[PDB]
């Protein structure tokens, strides 16, 4: 049974949730080879690891950067959930340290860039395509939700291309085990729920409406609520007017009214039946979730790969030094990393 | 058309997360 499964699941999620991997590995130990992506706390860049030869993710966070942006807590919660989880769409990390300066995740490197630069590029996916994708999401949720986790980040950017064609859920910072509510402003504007912007207690039903932001973004190549300033996407999703492309099939409209339903008492993911009533839609009867879990359907696109290390389907970024102080910086704040 | 403006909108690159 897929219980079962998961049952099984968070008996192994558990026994490192409360005892996490600690210092597995040093700086030195690799060669930094390009940034690959950048945000408020820090950056990910590419290295190698010199005595495997293989080659990884690397996030650098700033200590202090990260105590400026009041993001302690969300940070410790990224990578003791990050060491702890295991499934066939999350990116694994491979090891965490810290020092005077900064902490690190190592993490395996998702060589075919972000969903979003496809997704951009093209245009559009096909309903198949989205499809295809969002199964992997679909799942992912299931397993996440199964282990009291919240996501709370769902987007484009974060949604790496493996070389098989098949997602990568990447970044955790977001990330929290929760029994019941919570109430942190966090996300990415054009993904989160009413209830959020609303300022109420929320729950994992916020990852279901996220799920209906992606899927509508990548069919139609606009996200359902945009607008030049965060304040006039907000005032939209609260409305939750939406609108459908023409091209949209009749049963891709009726999983998104579903998905994208401000009355949490009627969004699927959140019903009584569960994930069931996504996994069950007719927009997903062609879906077989085993072998979409087993990686056994073809991928409607694979990425072009001119080699190991090959950066080819990254943007460039401005390269900035990792300057480690002499001095230890925050040690209390982040003692348990 | 709603794609004619959504690409001449400033939200066409990357989203940056917001927190409280
Ligand atoms: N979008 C990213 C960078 C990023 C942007 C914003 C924030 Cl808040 C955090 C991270 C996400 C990780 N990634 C990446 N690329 C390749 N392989 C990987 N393996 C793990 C992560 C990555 C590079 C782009
Ligand atoms: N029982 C499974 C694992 C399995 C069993 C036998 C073989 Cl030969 C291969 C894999 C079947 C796929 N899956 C799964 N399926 C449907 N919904 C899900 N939600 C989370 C995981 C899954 C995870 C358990």
């Amino acid at each position: 049974s897929v219980k079962e499964f998961l049952a099984k699941a968070k008996e192994d999620f558990l026994k490192k949730w409360e005892n996490p991997a600690q210092n597995t590995a040093h700086l030195d130990q690799f060669e930094r080879i390009k940034t690959l992506g950048t945000g408020s706390f820090g950056r990910v860049m590419l290295v190698k690891h010199m005595e495997t030869g293989n080659h990884y993710a690397m996030k650098i966070l700033d200590k202090q950067k990260v105590v400026k942006l009041k993001q302690i807590e969300h940070t410790l919660n990224e990578k003791r959930i990050l060491q702890a989880v295991n499934f066939p769409f999350l990116v694994k990390l491979e090891f965490s340290f810290k020092d005077n300066s900064n902490l690190y995740m190592v993490m395996e490197y998702v060589p075919g860039g972000e969903m979003f630069s496809h997704l951009r590029r093209i245009g559009r996916f096909s309903e198949p395509h989205a499809r295809f994708y969002a199964a992997q999401i679909v799942l992912t949720f299931e397993y996440l939700h199964s282990l009291d986790l919240i996501y709370r980040d769902l987007k484009p950017e974060n949604l790496l291309i493996d070389q098989q064609g098949y997602i990568q859920v990447t970044d955790f910072g977001f990330a929290k085990r929760v029994k019941g509510r919570t109430w942190t402003l966090c996300g990415t504007p054009e993904y989160l729920a009413p209830e959020i912007i609303l300022s109420k207690g929320y729950n994992k039903a916020v990852d279901w409406w996220a799920l209906g932001v992606l899927i509508y973004e990548m069919a139609a190549g606009y996200p359902p609520f945009f607008a030049d300033q965060p304040i006039q996407i907000y005032e939209k999703i609260v409305s939750g007017k939406v609108r459908f492309p023409s091209h949209f099939s009749s049963d891709l409209k009726d999983l998104l009214r579903n998905l994208l339903q401000v009355d949490l008492t009627k969004r699927f993911g959140n019903l009584k039946n569960g994930v069931n009533d996504i996994k069950n839609h007719k927009w997903f009867a062609t879906t077989d979730w085993i072998a979409i879990y087993q990686r056994k359907v073809e991928a409607p696109f694979i990425p072009k790969f001119k080699g190991p290390g090959d950066t080819s389907n990254f943007d460039d970024y401005e390269e900035e030094e990792i300057r480690v102080s002499i001095n230890e910086k925050c040690g209390k704040e982040f003692s348990e990393f | 058309t709603t794609y004619a403006d959504f690409i001449a909108s400033g939200r066409t690159g990357r989203r940056n997360a917001i927190h409280d």
